């Protein structure tokens, strides 16, 4: 016994046509005058676009005239002027209407791609429907003689036909004619007869138009809308505040264009009404009716046909549709230039005093009046406005454990916004932790970040348990750590290793911490010698705990003191025995997998502090003498220019092919470039001599430059090679290579010539950078648009099937192994063992248990693993099937948001992808996702049979292959162009190569298999990441491939209607509920279908979601025709409506409300 | 064929959607803003099947389509026009005479004249209205006397008609009368259609028998009782409608008594009036239709001034439509110029008002234009810009009046205007709201309520209520010293004494002090 008649909670929104009476329901009056505001009093006219009686009062509670003023009469209307005196926001929500004389056609249902009003009626758009309602060619409305039912007549034909019969087939012209046409139309009886006729002895020569309209006609009638509402007789009016005319500065009002529109439509409408009472010349009235049509069509949606100008602006007018067709500013916000803060922790950030003061203004006020100090609220404002010492301490109180999350401009992935604990800093700049400075891809060139204050209570907890930086240790893309130490610190820890012989060395042994006293107290060096000390190791096994292990190893001074930082567990010493390079992060990762969060977090702060300090102690610089050139430079160059000299002389005397001597001399310089590059590296690498005890020995150069390169810290071979070696082959704007490489280098002088050559490289470098940077995001938008709706649900289903994971082997002819692609992966089912037992069924391959997959030798290189590609889940994703890979170490928490995290990780490294039988680059990634057929598609054997020619070029034709065996034949079509690969008579299998060329994913999925096509996409999209050298997990590629195969096509006979291509969501859920419902024969077998990102994203349930990205004018229209309703589970559509996100912190909310909507 | 084959075979798929290609490979007048959206819609999105929906959908302008129907010239000469005008006057005269035939139109005009004198020469009014009444009172007597069996009696009736035709009535009067007569006939055919619907359908009486019977008297029950006494199978059903037919006949006879006219002829006079209506209306339409050109030619000069071409030529059509009404062929003046003024006045009296979004009076428009017309010379007849003080000096108005006039000019500006050309600017996006209050301001007002609600607690009842009621708080309507002095016995000064004492109390608490500012 509910039936509440108020504005409560809604579970869904519906969209449908509006009856003229439907519009009347919103009408709080009828606009009748084009008048807006008074010319003198600046007061709302009587019944104009801005009435006070109709819409709302200007001032808050006082009426128009002034008979009633204060809150005395908030429910009663005025005596002299019917002005309901409530609020002024009423003027922001009130509707209102205009009632036209003759009917008018709605521009949308008229001319919006498919003519809805036409296709519903079966009639031409800009051809017949135009000449019939613009008063040109009268139309019929059903006749029982001579004339059909919807033929078009001229004036001459009209009177001739009228004279022959007449007074029994009456059929008007224009707008009201189409109304009687749509009104007279019987959707019911036509839906029957259309079903009868369009099924009688007709092959595929008709079924197209047949199936289309009958599905459309069936839809509209069931939608609830009467085709009468198509062309309106009553056009509703937009609330005044949403199109105001507000006085700016010193007169000069500023209005919206809708006032221009509404004013025109009214004027044209009234002249129409006035002419329908005076003398009515057919030409005059009909023209005015066409002009009302012009006015209305322009107001609803300009588009489209000329664009109504006026308003003095040479620019068109912003109509209703154009105002809703195609960013979100917020309170409690701020931004500032960022700066490094070494003294910080990993969960802390430097937030400026004056900045934080104005940011927590509402919190400072409350706490002030809470404690005392301020007598009242306004006392606090005056108290902080006059920054009164005591206020700052209270500020130190409110920001205590109140997390503030930071954000940088280009937010590619999840680690763009991370939370910290606010730390007051006397300054106007925002300081950041130098570790998470890499996740942001942020530099201190002058880059500036934004800050947000989680106001809500749980919004603070969302920030602390999720967006807090300390929970984001690992990258969501690849399992490896993301806050790993960078340039400055890493050279620091590399300088803390690097065993140097003797030189204040000697093996004076002690016990760890005491060595620290040794280093500060001089005497001994630091990079020596080696030297031995007592290492107290700790290890665990089986029953865990800790097992000590004191011993005597030969480390160095650096390795000894550095050992103090290392946590309780770990292998110890050996992690420090190496150096600082990539293992610097390797050490961090292993610590996380064997320890946990906290020990790893503090370990990072410690390793950060260590690097900076000792690096500062080291003092590695870069004098001009640090980048030494090889002595053989001038030698090698002369030799190369000697060789190329001999070649040019040969070209002079014919001999060698002069057409391509360009290529071979390039190889000479290219060889020459490598010779200098190798020579420079071998020299600058080792060098040195030292003098160990009895002198004479060799290590590796301490050449600062080299140390930086041999320890990450922005120092690669190519850059170094340009420093001392030479800038090699340079590109030419043509795309060709110049045959005179820049022999010189940056250490040396550079000629004006070769710089003007290298200028091209830089220009095309920055420019190409500019394109792929925006093209990267252009991809991410498509990735998200299709994927941001699926979230890991229904816990963990059954099923065992899943792609057999195997090490990516190019080693067929090049040797290149990678076998870490199974970890945190849930097992399919007991994947054997050269003997027996071993691996369980649903056991996820641990980080330590994948290392156990080496104890079973190189024999075991194949394991079936549950993937998002499979998983007999319905509208979500099984937790087991996914994995675990997060910044978190466990499996994904139920109700995460795989889609967005997947897309972000994929489109994040897009920044480092170079666009161009190998396309290569970001564009290559796009084509694989779009599932596009190659420019020269290969062909496959659909059914295994015996190959034979099917009439040598007898068509048409062009060769023909026909693999027939067992039963029934096939006739494939070869276009002579391109050869073959299987002679006649030979037998083929189900999907064999007979073109040996590029494969089409459509054919692969269609014939080879789903595991095959998904394996193809993943292994082919990864292959473009290998070359760019960007690590990204296969799961996320599989995730987008998941709903890349969202829908299918049914082929047989079921409750679903055959030709319709529907998604396996409804398909599986309906085929499971038909085997045991009445009969499996009332259902068919479906067939998976490959569709690209865009083509897949195009299809989605919510009509609100679609109106986000795709053409709103289309989607909103068609979704209006049939009484559709969003209800209401998507992410995107549930964001614009501004409610809880059906995932993560929400999810639980939606599930409760989802089940709640089962009573009715 | 051409378009279909060229479009499909070319676009496969034209790669980067080469729009600027096949649009040139299309017929008809090019450079349109209509055919554009119909190609951007098909190419992508619903590919493959969309390209088959296009051809099957392929298997324009207001003004250009208006000139099309106006193309039907049917122009006139001095002979043609006067001919049409002659038919107009011919139609009109028959209407008035048909009205003059109506005795109740004369008697009502007589009745309403006595109303006028009971409260343009008053004696002249008393003159002609006396003449009409005289001819009426002499014609009225020649009716029942029956002397001269409506032959010479008919002569005095038609003489009375001419006397009525001498009267030059007002448009509202003629329309009211004519409308009244058609309403009367509406009641007549109401009764006729009632008798027919009751006797023919409900009583199963054939339409042949009903037309043969009723057409006679149509009022007396001589036809009804003879239809019942016919002993036909459809005669016995008439008994179930005797009261209805009787009631209808009695009311129709009542109408005979109302009009004082023969019911078997009221249709005749009303018929001829209707005929004339169609005739005159017809000719006037032909008139407005023929001189349709004149509208556009003169409206072309008034173009572009806050109102489009269609609107201008539309008021010129209603401007022309009025001119045709007031004109006679018995006039040396032609129609070509007389209509032109009415059209000029028609649209100029429309460009004046329905042009700018804000209202404006005609004198404003004339004053504003006069200012511009004057200003265009001051900067050209000198060399420098026209100063506002000097420009106001060259006019009858002072100067501040001119200043306020310029504050009404321009539409003005629309919000959707790009400004800083960002991504993307709009003037209406910078417009701040001021009707809303700061949340800070709203919070303090609430705390203020709490402050006052808590301070009046540390007061006495005969002091809290006193302070509360006087300055009107938490009770809406505030009262005065008397309305509070009456409810507390002691009047005026006593209550003001307490009111001041309460204010004395608030000289130490700091709450309301800081709330002040
Ligand atoms: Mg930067
Ligand atoms: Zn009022
Ligand atoms: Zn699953």
């Amino acid at each position: 016994l509910k039936a509440q008649t108020k504005t409560e909670e809604f579970d869904a929104i519906k969209i449908a046509l509006a009856s003229p009476d439907m519009i009347r329901s919103w009408s709080f009056g009828e606009v009748k005058k084009p008048e807006t505001i008074n010319y003198r009093t600046f007061k709302p006219e009587r019944d104009g676009l801005f009435c006070a009686r109709i819409f709302g009062p200007v001032k808050d509670y006082e009426c128009l005239c002034g008979k009633y003023k204060r809150l005395k009469h908030r429910g009663v209307i005025c005596e002299k002027c019917g002005v309901e005196v409530t609020q002024t926001k009423v003027r922001r929500e009130r509707m209102g209407h205009i009632e036209l004389a003759s009917p008018t056609a709605h521009i949308w249902f008229l001319k919006s791609l498919p003519s809805r009003i036409g296709l519903l009626l079966d009639m031409p758009l800009r051809d017949i429907e135009r000449v019939l309602y613009f008063e040109s060619y009268v139309v019929i409305e059903g006749g029982m003689t001579n004339l059909e039912r919807q033929q078009i007549l001229t004036e001459e034909q009209y009177l001739d036909a009228l004279e022959e019969f007449g007074d029994e087939f009456d059929a008007k012209m224009g707008a009201e004619a189409i109304q009687a046409l749509l009104k007279s139309m019987d959707l019911e009886q036509e839906c029957e007869q259309l079903r009868e006729e369009l099924n009688e002895t007709n092959s595929e020569t008709k079924r197209k138009k047949l199936t289309k309209r009958i599905k459309l006609l069936e839809a509209f009638v069931q939608s609830g809308n009467k085709p009468e509402w198509m062309i309106l007789t009553v056009l509703p009016v937009l609330p005044p505040d949403l199109r105001p005319l507000v006085p700016l500065d010193g007169g000069r009002f500023a209005t919206s264009d809708l006032n221009d529109l509404y004013r025109r439509v009214i004027n044209r409408n009234n002249r129409l009404k006035r002419l329908l009472d005076l003398a009515a010349p057919d030409i005059i009235v009909r023209n005015e009716k066409r002009m009302l049509q012009e006015a209305v069509d322009a107001l609803l949606d300009n588009g489209r046909r000329g664009r109504a100008i006026t308003g003095s602006n040479k620019r068109p007018l912003k109509s209703l549709a154009d105002m809703i067709k195609g960013g979100k500013r917020v309170d409690y916000s701020g931004r500032s230039v960022i700066t490094v803060g070494p003294y910080l922790r990993l969960h802390q950030c430097g937030l400026p005093k004056k900045m934080a003061l104005e940011l927590f203004k509402p919190f400072i006020y409350g706490k002030l009046e809470l404690r005392g100090l301020a007598t009242t609220i306004k006392a606090a404002k005056k108290m902080v406005e006059r920054e009164e010492a005591v206020v700052w301490d209270i500020l130190d109180e409110v920001i205590r454990e109140h997390p503030v999350l930071l954000n940088r401009a280009p937010t590619l992935h999840r680690l763009g916004i991370q939370a910290f604990e606010p730390v007051l800093i006397e300054g106007k700049a925002i300081q950041l932790h130098p570790l998470v400075c890499a996740a942001y891809n942020a530099d201190f060139d002058g880059d500036q970040m934004a800050v947000h204050v989680p106001l809500t209570l749980e919004a603070q907890l969302e920030a602390r348990a999720l967006m807090m930086s300390t929970n984001n240790i690992l990258s969501p893309a690849n399992g490896e750590p993301i806050i790993v130490p960078s340039q400055d610190v890493v050279l620091g820890l590399y300088y803390m290793t690097r065993d140097c012989v003797n030189a204040k060395g000697e093996g004076m042994v002690l016990t760890g911490p005491k060595e620290a006293e040794r280093l500060y107290r001089s005497g001994l060096a630091s990079l020596h010698a080696r030297v031995k000390v007592r290492i107290t190791e700790y290890e665990k096994d089986a029953n865990g705990e800790l097992v000590a292990k004191t011993s005597l190893k030969d480390t160095t001074v650096g390795r000894a003191i550095l050992w103090m930082i290392v946590p309780k567990g770990l292998p110890y010493s050996i992690v420090n025995q190496a150096l600082g390079k990539k293992a610097i992060s390797k050490m961090l990762n292993t610590c996380y997998r064997i320890l946990g969060l906290k020990p790893t977090v503090i370990f990072a702060d410690q390793i950060m502090y260590t690097g900076f300090a000792y690096a500062a102690r080291s003092g590695a610089s870069v004098g001009i003498d640090d980048m030494v050139i090889p002595e053989k430079k001038h030698e090698i160059i002369s030799e190369a220019e000697a060789e190329v000299a001999e070649i040019q002389e040969q070209f002079q005397s014919g001999l060698v092919t002069a057409g391509e001597r360009y290529n071979k001399v390039i190889d000479i310089w290219a060889a020459a470039n490598d010779r200098v590059s190798k020579a420079m590296m071998d020299n600058l690498q080792t060098e040195t001599v030292i003098n160990r005890d009895g002198q004479e020995e060799k290590q590796v150069s301490f050449n600062s430059i080299y140390m930086m390169a041999d320890s990450g810290a922005r120092g690669s071979a190519a850059q170094i090679r340009q420093l001392a070696g030479m800038r090699g082959l340079m590109a030419k704007p043509d795309g060709s290579i110049i045959e005179t490489p820049i022999t010189a280098n940056f250490r040396e002088g550079l000629n004006v010539l070769q710089y003007f050559i290298s200028t091209h490289g830089a220009r095309k470098g920055l420019a190409d950078t500019a394109l792929k940077t925006a093209n990267s995001g252009y991809l991410t938008r498509r990735l998200v648009d299709v994927a941001q709706d699926l979230v890991v649900t229904e816990d963990d289903c059954g099923t065992h099937e899943g792609i057999m994971m195997t090490p990516v082997i190019e080693g067929g002819d090049v040797k290149e192994p990678l076998r870490d692609r199974v970890l945190g992966r849930v097992t399919a089912e007991d994947v054997l063992k050269p003997g027996t037992a071993d691996i369980l069924v649903p056991r996820n391959t641990l980080l330590h248990e994948q290392w156990c997959d080496l104890l079973e030798e190189n024999s075991v290189d194949a394991v079936k693993v549950r993937s998002v590609v499979s998983c007999d889940t319905d509208f979500g994703v099984c937790a087991h099937c996914y994995g675990r890979d997060l910044a978190r170490g466990h499996i994904i928490n139920k109700g995460e948001a795989i889609g967005v995290i997947a897309a972000q990780s994929i489109g994040e490294p897009g920044t480092q992808l170079t666009m161009r039988d190998i396309t290569g680059g970001l564009p290559r990634v796009a084509d694989l996702f779009e599932a596009r057929r190659p420019k020269e598609p290969a062909i496959l054997a659909e059914i295994s049979g015996i190959v034979s020619f099917g009439k040598e070029t007898k068509g048409k034709r062009r060769l023909v292959i026909t693999p027939v065996d067992g039963s029934d034949p096939y006739e494939e079509m070869i276009p002579k162009w391109r050869q073959l690969n299987v002679f006649e008579g030979e037998r083929v299998e189900r999907g064999d190569v007979i073109s040996d060329g590029p494969e089409a994913p459509h054919d692969i999925l269609r014939l080879r298999g789903v595991h095959a096509v998904t394996r193809y996409i993943v292994n082919e999209v990864q292959d473009v990441y290998r070359l760019q050298g960007v690590k990204i997990n296969d799961k996320h590629i599989e995730v987008i491939v998941r709903q890349m195969l969202r829908k299918a096509t049914i082929v047989n006979a079921g409750s679903s209607d055959f030709l319709e291509g529907e998604q396996v969501e409804y398909s599986r859920v309906k085929i499971a509920n038909r085997e045991l419902e009445a009969n499996g024969k009332v259902g068919a077998t479906y067939s998976r279908d490959l569709l690209g990102i865009t083509k897949a994203s195009l299809a989605t349930e919510s009509f609100i979601s679609a109106a986000s990205f795709q053409e709103t004018t289309r989607v909103l229209t068609e979704a209006a025709v049939a009484g559709k309703r969003d209800e209401l589970r998507g992410l995107k559509e549930n964001v614009i409506v501004g409610r809880l996100i059906p995932a993560g912190t929400g999810y639980a909310y939606h599930q409760d409300r989802m089940r709640r909507r089962a009573a009715g | 064929q051409s378009q279909l084959k060229l479009l499909v075979t070319r676009g496969k798929e034209q790669g980067y959607l080469t729009y600027a290609e096949v649009n040139d490979h299309l017929p008809e007048d090019i450079v349109d803003s209509d055919q554009i959206e119909d190609i951007i819609q098909m190419i992508n999105d619903m590919g493959i099947q969309v390209m088959e929906e296009a051809p099957d959908a392929d298997d324009t302008d207001p003004v250009r389509m208006y000139m099309r129907e106006m193309g039907t010239v049917e122009l006139l000469t001095r002979e043609g026009e006067i001919d049409i005008a002659k038919r107009i006057e011919d139609g009109i005269n028959q209407v008035q005479c048909s009205v003059a035939e109506y005795p109740e139109a004369i008697t009502y005009l007589l009745e309403q004249y006595d109303r006028v004198e009971a409260e343009i020469d008053p004696e002249l009014a008393r003159e002609k209205f006396a003449e009409l009444r005289a001819q009426y009172v002499v014609t009225r007597d020649t009716i029942k006397a029956k002397g001269r069996s409506h032959a010479t009696a008919q002569e005095e009736i038609l003489k009375l008609s001419e006397v009525f035709k001498q009267f030059r009535l007002v448009p509202k009067q003629f329309d009211y009368l004519v409308n009244s007569m058609r309403v009367m006939m509406d009641r007549v055919r109401t009764q006729e259609r009632l008798i027919m619907k009751l006797c023919v359908e409900q009583c199963k009486m054939p339409k042949k028998n009903f037309i043969t019977l009723f057409t006679g008297n149509e009022t007396s029950d001589t036809w009804f009782n003879a239809a019942i006494a016919m002993n036909k199978p459809w005669s016995e059903k008439l008994h179930d409608v005797s009261e209805e037919v009787h009631r209808a006949l009695q009311k129709l006879q009542q109408i005979e008594e109302e009009t004082g006219l023969t019911i078997e002829q009221v249709k005749d006079i009303n018929r001829r009036m209707s005929i004339g209506e169609a005739k005159a209306r017809r000719a006037k339409k032909e008139m407005v239709e023929a001189n349709l050109r004149l509208v556009i030619s003169i409206a072309k000069k008034y173009t572009n001034r806050g109102l489009q071409f269609l609107d201008l030529i539309q008021e010129g059509n209603i401007g022309l439509m009025k001119a045709v009404d007031k004109f006679e062929y018995r006039r040396g003046y032609k129609f070509s110029t007389y209509a032109t003024w009415w059209i000029r006045q028609a649209i100029t009296r429309s460009i004046a008002d329905q042009a700018r979004t804000i209202r404006i009076p005609v004198h404003m428009i004339e004053t504003i234009n006069k200012l511009n017309r004057i200003s265009r010379q001051m900067l050209q007849e000198m060399g420098r810009e026209p100063t506002p003080e000097e420009l106001a000096e060259r006019m009858l108005m002072p100067e501040d009046k001119i200043r306020k006039v310029l504050k009404i000019a321009k539409e003005p500006i629309s919000m959707e205007t790009p400004i800083g050309d960002d991504e993307d600017s709009h003037l209406g996006d910078f417009i701040e709201d001021t009707t809303l209050e700061l949340p800070l301001d709203s919070a303090t007002t609430e705390s203020l309520r709490a402050a006052t609600h808590d301070v009046l607690a540390g007061l006495t009842a005969r002091e809290a209520k006193v302070l509360r009621m006087r300055f009107g708080i938490d009770m809406n309507t505030d009262y005065t010293l008397e309305e509070v002095g009456k409810q507390f016995d002691v009047t005026r000064e006593r209550i003001r004494q307490i009111e001041a004492k309460a204010l004395r109390k608030l000289r130490h608490p700091s709450r309301s002090e800081v709330l002040r500012s």
